[PDB]
């Protein structure tokens, strides 16, 4: 029924089991020389760790793994959720808000507690005039306040729109007419390649933005 | 693949016996439910006519009242 | 909590193979002659810790068969996708049945 | 059920964190070339 | 006994189905036994509409076509990249052992 | 796929007409297994399989029901 | 020193080969490991901690 993908109230075993899916798809290491999937997963993680270390800095020892785990959580829910009957956890705004709000609070509160006057000088972007200074302060306060909203919305609303556009094409895929079915399947192949790329891009966007907010 | 194996004769006899029973049961049930579907369509035609007449009258009167209310709101 | 199970003896069983059951040698369910199947079911305890141990042993057997070998393929990942899609269809059994195409069937 | 969603999501994010924490390849490339120069001969008397 | 690491994983027919499922029936139903069991199962699910052909069946079909095309096009390249890395690691460990002996 | 057609010819064919006295001797043996024993002496792997096989016979019955009713999805 | 070097050479000769080595036998033969009261990292490397 169009929106029936986004109904977690399914049965006695609800659709919240879509969050235990990343425990199944995480590589387990037994032998000393790794297998193909373990080596591929470790190579991707090492590559992203090297990319995020440039933006992090030396005073962010905990940000090596705290953003990588968030990247894998978002990536697995976005990627394995696009398979047909699997519920997509990050489509809902609750899960994305649950990921974005606590780390943003852990950035804002810790920066205010640790360096207060440095943050107040950081409000002025080093050259703006004093009459525009209160406006820049208000701009900085508002822009920091809508940071976790613009992460949760950008992940949840994008995943919802990405699966509703597939559901609209699926509902028009009649089985009696083979021509319409072949058009629907070909257009869904184009759309699903776009959705897989958008899924990985949006997880990388969240990792990059959490790293930038952690360092700043 | 592996060399072929002839199935057990009891398995083949039961499988094709179930196939034959399935064909005659499908023919019997389709013939049975065709009359039921025809009777359901017969009564649903009258039910559709009554529902269509009542709903169209109710929709037309509600549309007239709604257009009068919106003309009252707009002042035209 | 992480620790080896109490039946594991590194001086007897060699290195730790998590897919292996290190307890007393019970008859596997495949070769039970079904006249003693109720006795076999009563012999195995139904504790949630033992159930989670049997699930973990099975998951490590599957890891050892399809993932842990060096030149492993994408067959384990397709098995996970199909197994998750079937399970999530059985979860949403009502949500898909209530939008059927035919009536009698 | 936002409270249970929040608790399960954070427990899973911590579980993913401790899965990545043990995902590394211990490279034993500690070369023992230093022992080629650690030995010093006995000094004589001059 | 000590665990051993086989070079090749378990045998798989039709992309993901294990080969042990197909060879389990060979004592009784031959080679087309399991295949006709799966065919009868899929026909029965689509007959009694237990498996309802919804808007997600065509998503699953498009995923299956994309997955087959992507795997057949990039499986050799990705397996070669991974086995190159594993060989480099094993070569580095062997070089370490030889250097320690020297 | 030609070998699959060869196996279909070998294995998906109706049984021989001369094995009808034989299979009844098998069927009564199942009756001899329905009263005395020969089933509580069955390994669960074998028992699993015997059930599995039977499910295949019942699925052939539903295939035959699809043949008798024509279309696959429902009774049209 | 000769006795120590011969003992180390014999121990390395008697070690299980890395092809058949599980990740715990490697940590038994190389007891540096990675422990709870140890400098950590997601990539537990030779230089991800301190060095500042
Ligand atoms: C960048 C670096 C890597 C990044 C990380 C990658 C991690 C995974 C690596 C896997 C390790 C490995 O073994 O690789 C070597 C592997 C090669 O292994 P191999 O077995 O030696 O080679 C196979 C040969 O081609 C031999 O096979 P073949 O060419 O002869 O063809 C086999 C098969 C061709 O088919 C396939 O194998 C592909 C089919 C996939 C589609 C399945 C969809 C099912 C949905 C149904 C839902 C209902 O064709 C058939 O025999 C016909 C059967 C068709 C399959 C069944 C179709 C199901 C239909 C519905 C059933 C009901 O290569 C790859 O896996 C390349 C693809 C890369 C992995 C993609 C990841 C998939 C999803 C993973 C889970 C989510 C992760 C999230 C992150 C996503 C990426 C960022
Ligand atoms: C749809 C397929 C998509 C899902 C495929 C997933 C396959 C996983 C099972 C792999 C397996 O059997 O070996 C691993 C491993 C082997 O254990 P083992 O029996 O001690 O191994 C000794 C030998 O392998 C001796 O055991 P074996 O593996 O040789 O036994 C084979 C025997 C099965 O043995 C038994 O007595 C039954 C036990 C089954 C074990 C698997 C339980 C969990 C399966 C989850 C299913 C998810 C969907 O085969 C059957 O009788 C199965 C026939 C069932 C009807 C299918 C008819 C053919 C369909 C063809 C359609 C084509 C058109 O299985 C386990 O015990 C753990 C299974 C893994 C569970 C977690 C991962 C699930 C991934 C999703």
């Amino acid at each position: 029924s169009l929106f029936s993908v986004f109904d977690p109230t399914s049965s006695f075993l609800s659709n919240w089991l879509s969050m235990l899916i990343p425990l199944l798809f995480m590589v387990m290491s037994f032998w000393l020389i790794p297998s193909r999937p373990q080596f591929l997963a470790k190579s991707v993680l090492m590559g992203l760790n090297r990319e995020m270390s440039l933006l992090m800095g030396p005073a962010s020892f905990g940000a090596n793994i705290l953003v990588i785990a968030l990247f894998l959580f978002i990536l697995f829910n976005n990627f394995i959720g696009l398979f047909p009957y699997i519920f997509t956890a990050t489509s809902h705004l609750a899960v994305t808000l649950s990921l974005a709000v606590p780390l943003w609070i852990s950035f804002i509160l810790y920066t205010w507690i640790k360096e207060t006057t440095n943050a107040l000088a950081h409000l002025v972007p080093l050259g703006t005039p004093a009459p525009l200074m209160p406006f820049m302060v208000l701009m900085e306060i508002i822009s920091n306040m809508i940071r976790p909203i613009t992460l949760s919305v950008r992940l949840a609303a994008n995943m919802i729109a990405g699966h509703l556009l597939l559901t609209l094409l699926g509902a028009q895929g009649t089985l009696e007419n083979l021509y319409v079915t072949s058009i629907v399947v070909f257009s869904q192949i184009i759309l699903l390649m776009l959705e897989f790329s958008v899924a990985i891009i949006q997880s990388y966007v969240f990792m990059t933005l959490m790293t930038l907010y952690a360092s700043e | 693949f592996a060399p072929p194996v002839n199935v057990s004769p009891l398995i083949r006899a039961g499988r094709y016996g179930a196939l034959v029973v399935g064909i005659v049961y499908g023919s019997y049930r389709f013939g049975s439910l065709q009359k039921r579907e025809n009777e359901w369509r017969v009564e649903e035609a009258r039910r559709k006519v009554i529902r269509d007449a009542l709903n169209a009258e109710n929709k037309a009167k509600a549309t007239r009242e709604e257009m009068l209310y919106l003309a009252k709101e707009t002042g035209v | 909590f992480g620790d080896y199970p109490a039946e594991y003896n590194p001086k007897v069983h060699g290195p730790y193979d998590p897919a292996r059951f290190y307890g007393k040698a019970d008859v596997p369910l495949g070769q039970v002659k079904l006249g003693e199947l109720s006795q076999w079911l009563g012999r195995r305890n139904k504790n949630p810790q033992a159930v989670a141990a049997a699930v973990s042993r099975g998951w490590w057997r599957w890891q050892h068969k399809y993932v842990l070998p060096r030149k492993g393929g994408i067959a384990p990942y397709i098995q996970l996708i199909v197994g998750c899609s079937i399970f999530f269809y059985a979860i949403n059994y009502g949500k898909m049945v209530a939008h059927r195409q035919r009536k009698y069937h | 059920p936002w409270i249970m969603v929040f608790l399960v999501s954070m427990a899973l994010l911590w579980a993913i964190m401790t899965m990545v924490f043990f995902l590394y390849q211990p490279r034993s490339v500690s070369s023992a070339k230093g022992f080629s120069d650690r030995t010093v001969y006995l000094n004589w008397k001059w | 006994p000590r665990p051993l690491r086989p070079v090749n994983p378990g045998k798989v027919r039709v992309g993901f189905v294990p080969e042990e499922w197909f060879t389990f029936f060979y004592n009784k139903t031959g080679v087309t036994g399991p295949y006709v069991l799966g065919a009868g199962a899929l026909t029965f699910l689509l007959s009694k509409e237990i498996y309802v052909v919804e808007h997600e069946f065509y998503t699953g079909v498009a995923i299956a076509i994309m997955g087959t095309y992507g795997v057949k096009k990039f499986g050799k390249q990705i397996a070669d990249y991974a086995d190159k890395g594993i060989g480099e690691i094993e070569q580095s460990f062997k070089e370490y052992q030889d250097s320690s002996k020297i | 796929l030609a070998t699959f057609l060869k196996y279909a010819k070998v294995e998906l064919t109706p049984p021989g007409p001369a094995d009808v006295p034989k299979i009844q001797e098998g069927i009564q043996n199942l009756i001899h297994s329905a009263k005395t024993g020969k089933w509580k002496q069955v390994s669960v792997r074998e028992a699993w399989l015997n059930t599995l096989i039977v499910t295949e016979i019942a699925m052939w019955f539903f295939v035959g029901e699809c043949i008798g009713k024509g279309s696959v999805i429902g009774y049209r | 020193r000769i006795e120590n070097y011969k003992a180390e050479l014999g121990k390395l000769g008697q070690m299980i080969p890395f092809e058949h080595m599980t990740l715990e036998d490697f940590f038994e033969a190389f007891p540096e490991k990675v422990l709870n009261p140890d400098p950590p990292s997601p990539n537990v490397k030779k230089k991800p901690f301190k060095n500042n």
